[PDB]
């Protein structure tokens, strides 16, 4: 059973077959693959992007499919929505409403987790008491920890 | 009571007399130095209040 | 070809697919290369601007298509909306909604890095106590000292 | 460097000449380019006056050299 969709060509013909039933599109110019990798570059940009399990660059010959995936069940729902925005204008079109709604709920759903991981203060300041109401503080007088 | 060589009994004294010349009577003077002249210290030709 | 370009061959081509030049414009142009050269002058002098981790290449013996612009893999996915935007009034067009959109929440996660780096608090003021709380500091005032 | 700006500013101006009025992506960098040139310029043309006679030169300092302004003190 594949919704997966294993192998990244698979999602850019669901983008034809989602913009036009017959899949016939106007005007279009090679080099859209490119433009995939580098959104899975740019999600995960020096760790602090949304986590999709890919790498910076991948290649095989193009580097669209240098990567099949690596991605989640869940997450193939996010990712074809936000390809399908980002390939329409090359296609010279443009996403539906049902299509930007899906994106940006999909990108977050990756992000859900990691938000979460990221949601947690530091320890206290490099200034802090501790006095008498502990016996054994760790070595009276804090700062971080002793 | 004090070593019986005289010079080391200078010596065995001078080692805990080394934090009081360094660390204790550098702070002692600056206790009045507060309170018998000005609060603030170590600004030099300065014009701003 | 690749998630990363570096190579102003692979630049142009780029640029072309997102504003969809099949040559049927008032004219074709060379433009995208000369661009993105100008576009990284402009930024990076008179307090920056965004930070692309590019490099400079001008003043070089290419015709501009050989030249290296030394792009971040994920600095790809910012820039060729903005290059396709700066070149379509030549061409007599204007970008649509999602290329203007992409191309200034691009520019911004790759200036993210950086308005992270530059931030902390600059050094105390010219009247500031040495405190008594310390211990041993064996100076008086912290003026720009520390 | 700012070559790069300038000369979106100059497509809206010779727009006129044309008969025609400059579309939003030449008027938005045009915009940006005039603010970036004079965006470093600013902040360090911003300054504030000196100290006046009023303000004393303060008995609170060490090294004091005299007290009180009148522009010496």
């Amino acid at each position: 059973t594949k919704g997966d969709l294993v192998r990244a060509a698979l999602r850019k013909l669901g983008v034809a077959s989602d913009a036009t039933l017959t899949d016939v599109e106007p005007q279009s110019m090679q080099d859209a693959v490119d433009d995939l990798e580098a959104m899975m570059a740019e999600w995960y940009q020096d760790g602090k992007g949304i986590i999709t399990g890919y790498v910076f660059s991948d290649d095989e010959n193009p580097p669209a499919e240098g990567d099949d995936h690596g991605l989640r069940s869940s997450a193939v729902s996010a990712v074809f929505h936000n390809l399908a925005c980002r390939i329409a204008p090359d296609y010279a079109l443009e996403a539906t409403a049902k299509i930007i709604a899906t994106a940006k709920y999909g990108k977050e759903l990756l992000y859900k987790q990691t938000a979460i991981s990221r949601a947690k203060r530091a320890p206290y300041p490099s200034r802090m008491p501790t006095g008498s109401g502990n016996s054994f503080p760790n070595l009276n007088e804090w700062h971080y920890f002793p | 009571e004090n070593r019986l060589e005289s010079i080391l009994s200078r010596f065995d004294a001078d080692w805990t007399a080394s934090d009081e010349a360094r660390r204790e009577a550098k702070n002692d003077l600056f206790f009045s130095r507060v309170s018998q002249w000005d609060d603030w210290l170590s600004q030099y030709t300065t014009l701003q209040y």
